[PDB]
């Protein structure tokens, strides 16, 4: 019923001074193994051939198409010798849709050949500067150069996969584990256009072959692991989240061992990278999807939500603030009594905090009326934990908006109850100098030592890149939206 | 003294109040005996906590330094209980800080209880479930072998090639990052039979970051060998690494050939470096090539003697020839700041044919820091070939960059021109090169300016006082008339440097009737930089003319309309002590 | 005033100039110290002929000290900032420490205004609320220096010819006199007369238009140029906008945008530009790159999010 938030091409929003323009991020260095030898004459057409030299035929048109050219150094070189390889991987994109019966199990040899010699190759260097002060939204894309070939290499091992006739137990002895993991090494690939038909690729990849769903998961975490914990730099997260969460969607309702600890130790980690605005609503997919499934997860999902809250950068905060509330628009009321002491002392630090941004997103918690159906089941005990909140901060905020909000706040809790206690005089006089009860004894330790809304969102006011934005509008995508796959 | 008060503090619910109770564990652990911190304190460190990563960050920094607080070191693999939670911690800089504390307090561990308590712990570590404890485990091998038995190192040897051949990745780049540490505490026999066949493994491994960690390997593992087996055991992966078809492992070749050369030997340098350097610097990538322009001048040096200078001129001196018009900045900049460091190795003769157009191509350079990195050795050509050449050939194109266009590169001839005016001699100075030192100091840029005054004083050490006298002073003198003030001030910043080099006579006769002069500036920028030149230039003076010239001046200046001139002719008033 | 308070104010002009932070109890010191020299200036402030205008630095510390090696050392050189001290950068407190520190020091060589920036909200939305809570732990310091940024003056007036201030004009003021009765103790409205003078832009279209900044307005040549006759100004000095050159004319000469920012976010490859008046009042543009950065730029661990 529900597919995964479609990851968009262009993440940047350009909306400063478009006067300006740049100068095409043209790539420097071309590639390592390249022929020597290009030449290639134009094959005869595959439809107008007799139907008997048909396979022959196609194997030489896909023996054909494995010389690479030069894109980079030369932009144009061989451009007799380039037409034809495009004009020949046109050809066979259109003969693989329309005909049938065309693919015997020698294709199956070539066609990944093809695929192998022309895509699988050595990302070159990040054209993006790396460091603390540079803002990851902010890195433009470097489109790859050789994408009048290499589109069409990806269009026809879609509609290869795709194709009616494709058998699995054929292509499972060339499709192995060697061909996943060189495919899941490319999505760290700058071009936006090319992660997305890996994504696309890697669906169905996962869908047909069965004997491989264990391998690309293990090794899907193993990117997910590097990326968290060592490097911190990856520009296919959001495209891969988005493979994972059409693979949450189909997991048997008795849930596995295994899938329980992907969501603990790998989704919930992911939310302290400083690069999380990038994936952030295809990561708060994954993890809804995980609750709509089993809610027993709802107690160590929002326990370790807290656990990774920032406290050093506010828009992040407010990312946890709206993952938090679509967590809470699913959960239990049993789960809820259960988290909700955790749960509203953070409420509590968000809704008395200076950033205008931070408190308006925790204020308009209290316009949702589910989850101020559960407070007034619980207003016993999460009164006092947002009463001296909203009370001590009624008057001094720098933000008139706010003011109002608060004063919003307020009188939904004295309409739901009529707890109109007085007691913040003494419990919070009396706990002045209940700490200092304490700080004398830790003085005491001392004692016997020895021995010694156009403005309110972060726009970019970079040069605009306009041929690789308008070559980003221009690629239309694989699928819009990746189906669920059943798990067997 | 009570365990029941502090146990709550340490588990009290606001997080930042356990952060600094857990800051001050060593002046809880002083406070307890050193025998109850054994049976209370540190079980309550290893049953009870488990918190935020900032907390279990703080408690690993302690625990490494806990070794004379809990008996002295005959007592320390009671710290081994909790350290070994802390390196199975998921976060990466709690459970480095454990793994760092867990090789302080090995040092202090007998070399009995070494093969009791912190090789088992090694050896739960290795064999663990996640990979996070497998991780820290490979930084453990090195500082526990070389004193146990030979039958426990035999077991070490084997818990390590395990986790080798880990099925993580995450595992195989932390065994190849401490592959080369671990083969140098190794026997020679031991590393030739089971470090060579796990290095060549990891050589050959799938992932291209654990590639690249084996080559780093390399060089360590091929400086403890033989010079006899270092061509059947470490070179066939050496000369298939140099050839692989990632960058990133090639780079790593490229940047570490130096320490390959002094490592390898100078005799299969000739066979197998030479012709792989070659191919380094020819290389299809930009970043490749930019790492092994770097290191083209320590590769020639390093070279055998008898052939240094054939190999030069026939293998590597062609190949540098193309980098100089190479395409990429990056590459350019790197050749540049090393070409002029092998022009003493090739001799007199053959910078002049070779090296000297190599040189005025990269004078003439579009990028900037090329020409930045190509002014900053023309003392090393100096030495090789003579003045008498380095003033026909190269010194048009000095001339030339005094006037460039970026201001660094016009302050990277200043510094330069102290060195090239003392060689050249006076007559030489005054006649070609005295009007480009006097049109520095008229510069747009401050910090060439500024460079230019410095510039004076270095140029009249070499030259006198009565050069200055001649040529130098009556051209900072008739700046003072300048109708920006920017440039007004210029003339006391000279004054500033020229007094305490010129002597007492210079600057009274001449120097110091044009600072009195300018007291009556309009710009009160210029009145107290005169106040500020008179504290400056007022010891050099004597007490007759520091007293009726100088000091009417500074009382004058301190009945000034400004705030910034009243103050600082009181500052100097009381420093010449005419208060 | 006072002696040993300057010799204390010295130190820290030295000590913010190798990059190192004020403590929070010396900011707020400090804020106090400047608020009292501020809340005497008028929102047009008078600035004598010998002068250098500059424009947005934004944060940018080591370009900073590169402009202060263009034009020279604070109390050598007078200068006059146009606000978006900060912001866009990483060394943001460093920046706006040093250019209130050099204000309490040298209130007659500096003259600091008032840009889009100097406002609590925009500045909360980019990273300054965030660069405070960094290096001080909480706060505080962001509340002293945004309570700084109320006193600061909207505009400044040079010689009586020259004009300068941050955005630009609007169509609620059309003399001098008007901006001597606004009110410029507050936070930076969303409309109104304060606020078109930090969010105004020049452009080529004429008369008022609808600034897509969201706040602010655009006018065109036919208001600079009855902007200038009505108050006997020959040019209108400004900045807020990002120029590839470092500095811009527009409006038959009669505005020039001023931009010191080199390499704008670190992404953008432009030059800067500051303006040098003379003591006849005769203009001149140096433009500088930025400065080479020297370090260990190695692979450290940041330090996370949720640690504090
Ligand atoms: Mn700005
Ligand atoms: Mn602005």
């Amino acid at each position: 019923n529900s597919t995964p938030p479609p990851t968009q091409l262009s993440k940047i929003k350009y909306s400063g001074g478009p006067q300006i323009v740049k100068k095409e991020r043209r790539q420097s260095s071309s590639r390592f193994n390249l022929s020597k030898n290009r030449e290639l004459q134009k094959l005869p057409a595959l439809k107008d051939s007799p139907t008997q030299e048909r396979e022959e035929l196609f194997i030489q048109k896909l023996r054909q198409c494995c010389v690479l050219f030069d894109f980079v150094s030369d932009p144009l070189s061989d451009l007799k010798f380039k037409e034809v390889k495009r004009a020949g991987l046109n050809e066979m994109v259109e003969y693989i849709t329309h005909s049938r019966d065309v693919v015997t199990e020698a294709i199956y040899p070539e066609a990944v050949t093809m695929f192998s010699v022309n895509l699988f190759r050595t990302l070159p260097p990040s054209s993006n500067p790396t460091g603390a002060e540079f803002d990851p939204k902010e890195d433009e894309p470097t489109l790859e150069a050789a994408w009048p070939h290499l589109q069409l290499v990806y269009e026809f091992f879609l509609r290869f996969l795709e194709s009616p006739d494709f058998q699995p137990n054929i292509a499972k002895k060339y499709i192995d584990q060697k061909f996943v993991l060189a495919l899941l090494d490319l999505f760290d690939s700058e071009d936006p256009r090319e992660r997305d038909f890996l994504k696309t690729i890697l669906h169905r990849i996962y869908g047909k072959f069965l004997g491989l769903r264990a391998y690309i998961r293990r090794q899907i975490n193993h990117i997910f692991y590097r990326f968290i914990y060592e490097t911190e730099h990856h520009n296919g997260i959001a495209e891969l989240l988005e493979i994972l969460g059409s693979i949450i969607n189909g997991f048997a309702l008795p849930l596995k061992e295994e899938h329980k600890m992907f969501l603990i130790r790998v989704l919930l980690p992911l939310h302290k990278v400083k690069s999380l605005s990038v994936y952030h609503p295809q990561l708060a997919y994954c993890v809804v999807q995980f609750l709509e499934k089993e809610s027993s997860l709802t107690e160590p999902v929002i326990v370790g939500l807290l656990k990774f809250w920032p406290k050093t950068h506010s828009p992040k905060e407010v990312m946890f603030l709206n993952e938090l509330e679509e967590i809470l628009d699913v959960i239990e009321p049993s789960e809820f009594s259960k988290v909700m002491e955790p749960l509203f002392r953070q409420l509590a630090k968000c809704v008395s905090s200076p950033h205008f941004q931070v408190a308006e997103r925790a204020l308009y918690y209290w316009n949702n009326e589910y989850i101020m159906s559960l407070i007034s089941d619980n207003a016993a005990r999460v009164l006092p934990i947002m009463f001296p909140a909203l009370y001590r901060n009624s008057k001094s905020h720098w933000n008139k908006t706010i003011h109002g909000l608060i004063y919003n706040a307020l009188k939904l809790f004295m309409e739901m109850n009529q707890k109109l206690f007085d007691d913040c005089t003494q419990q919070y006089k009396a706990e002045k100098q209940k700490g200092r009860f304490r700080m004398k004894e830790r003085e005491e330790m001392w004692q016997k030592i020895e021995e010694l809304k156009v403005l309110l969102r972060r726009k970019s006011e970079l040069p605009q890149d306009v041929y690789t934005i308008k070559a980003l509008e221009a690629h239309k995508r694989a699928e819009e939206f990746l189906t669920a796959s059943q798990e067997a | 003294y009570p365990i029941a008060v502090l146990i709550d503090e340490l588990r009290n619910e606001d997080v930042q109040l356990r952060l600094n109770s857990i800051k001050k564990l060593s002046t809880i652990a002083l406070a307890l005996g050193v025998e109850r911190t054994r049976s209370e304190l540190l079980p309550f460190l290893t049953d009870t906590i488990y918190d935020e990563d900032e907390v279990l960050l703080a408690l690993a920094e302690q625990l490494g330094t806990f070794t004379t607080l809990v008996g002295g070191p005959e007592y320390v693999h009671c710290l081994l209980p909790p350290l070994e939670s802390l390196a199975t911690v998921e976060e990466t800089v709690v459970r480095d800080k454990a793994v760092e504390s867990l090789r302080a307090i090995s040092h202090e561990h007998s070399p009995s209880d070494l093969e009791a308590h912190f090789v088992p712990l090694v050896k739960r570590l290795a064999g663990g479930d996640w990979f996070t404890s497998r991780t820290s485990a490979c930084g453990l091998f090195s500082v526990c072998y070389p004193r146990v038995s030979s039958a426990v190192k035999a077991e070490l040897r084997q818990y390590f090639r395990n986790l080798c051949s880990d099925d993580t990745p995450m595992v195989r780049r932390a065994a190849a990052s401490k592959l080369g540490e671990f083969a140098k505490v190794l026997e020679l026999d031991n590393v030739k039979s089971e470090i060579i066949p796990m290095f060549s493994n990891l050589a050959s491994d799938e992932q291209d970051s654990v590639r690249l960690l084996a080559v780093e390997a390399c060089v360590n593992i091929a400086q403890l060998l033989p010079q006899e087996d270092l061509e059947a055991l470490v070179m066939p992966t050496l000369r298939q690494a140099a050839e692989d078809k990632s960058w990133r492992v090639r780079y790593m070749v490229a940047d570490k050939f130096t320490e390959l050369q002094k490592a390898v030997g100078p005799e299969i340098t000739k066979t197998d470096l030479v012709p792989a350097f070659q191919n380094l610097m020819k290389d299809c990538e930009a970043e490749v090539r930019a790492a092994a322009s770097h290191k083209v001048k320590e590769f020639c040096e390093n070279l055998s003697a008898d052939c240094r200078e054939n190999v030069i001129m026939s293998q590597i001196l062609p190949c540098i020839k193309e980098l100089v018009s190479d395409a990429n900045q990056h590459v350019k900049s790197a050749l540049a700041s090393v070409i002029m460091g092998l022009s003493p190795i090739l001799g007199k003769d053959n910078t002049i044919e070779h090296l000297l157009p190599l040189f005025l191509a990269q004078l003439k350079d579009e990028c900037p820091e090329v020409r930045l990195n190509i002014i900053s050795n023309l003392d090393c050509v100096n030495e090789v070939i003579g003045i008498r050449q380095l003033s026909q050939s190269l010194l048009p194109a000095i001339v030339e960059l005094a006037e460039d266009a970026k201001w660094r590169v016009r302050l990277a001839i200043i510094e330069y021109m102290p060195l090239l005016a003392g060689q050249l001699g006076v007559e030489f100075f005054d006649e070609k090169l005295n009007s480009l030192c006097m049109a520095w100091l008229v510069d747009h840029v401050y910090a060439i300016r500024e460079a230019a005054t410095s510039n004076l004083k270095k140029l009249v050490e070499k030259f006198g006082k009565e050069w200055a006298h001649a040529t130098i002073i009556p051209k900072v003198l008739a700046m003072s008339g300048d109708p920006n003030y920017l440039h007004r001030m210029t003339t006391l910043f000279c004054i500033n440097v020229l007094s305490e080099v010129c002597g007492q006579d210079i600057t009274t006769k001449h120097m110091l009737p044009t600072v009195l002069r300018m007291a009556g500036d309009p710009v009160a920028n210029v009145r107290f930089n005169v106040a500020k030149s008179l504290q400056k230039i007022g010891p050099i003076l004597d007490n007759s003319t520091l007293q009726s010239e100088v000091k009417p001046i500074l009382e004058k200046l301190t009945q000034d309309q400004d705030v910034d001139v009243k103050y600082f002719a009181q500052e100097a008033l009381t420093v010449l002590s005419l208060a | 005033d006072e002696k040993v308070f300057t010799k204390e104010l010295d130190q820290w002009i030295e000590q913010l100039n190798e990059c190192k932070q004020l403590s929070e109890s010396q900011v707020k010191s400090l804020c106090e110290k400047a608020k009292e020299i501020l809340t005497k200036e008028s929102n047009v402030q008078e600035v004598r002929c010998p002068v250098t205008v500059c424009g947005d630095v934004h944060g940018q510390f080591h370009d900073l000290m590169e402009l202060f090696r263009i034009g020279g050392k604070s109390p050598d050189t007078n200068y006059l900032f146009m606000g978006d001290y900060v912001d866009r950068g990483y060394y943001s407190v460093e920046t706006v420490t040093l250019l209130v520190a050099l204000k309490v020091r040298y209130r007659e060589r500096i003259t600091i205004l008032r840009g889009n920036h100097e406002s609590r909200q925009i500045t909360q939305v980019y990273g300054f609320y965030d660069e405070c809570l960094r290096k001080y732990g909480n706060a505080n310091v962001w509340k002293y220096f945004t309570d700084l940024f109320d006193y600061l003056p909207l505009t400044a007036l040079v010689d009586g010819q020259i004009f300068c201030l941050h955005g630009g004009l609007s169509p609620s003021i059309d003399t001098l006199d008007h901006i001597r009765a606004l009110d410029r103790l507050q936070e930076v409205p969303h409309e109104g007369p304060m606020c078109d003078l930090l969010w105004s832009d020049p452009d080529d279209r004429g008369g008022w238009g609808i600034s897509p900044r969201g706040a602010g307005y655009t006018f065109g040549q036919d208001i600079s140029e009855t902007f200038n006759h009505a108050n006997g100004l020959t040019l209108v000095s400004r900045a807020h906008q990002l120029v590839m050159e470092g500095y811009n004319w527009c409006h038959d000469r009669n505005v020039v945008t001023i931009f010191s920012a080199p390499n704008y976010c670190y992404r953008c490859g432009n030059q800067a530009a500051i303006m040098e008046l003379d003591d006849t009042l005769k203009y001149s543009f140096l433009q500088f790159d930025p400065a080479p950065r020297r370090g260990e730029p190695h692979v450290t661990r940041r330090t996370p999010d949720y640690f504090l």
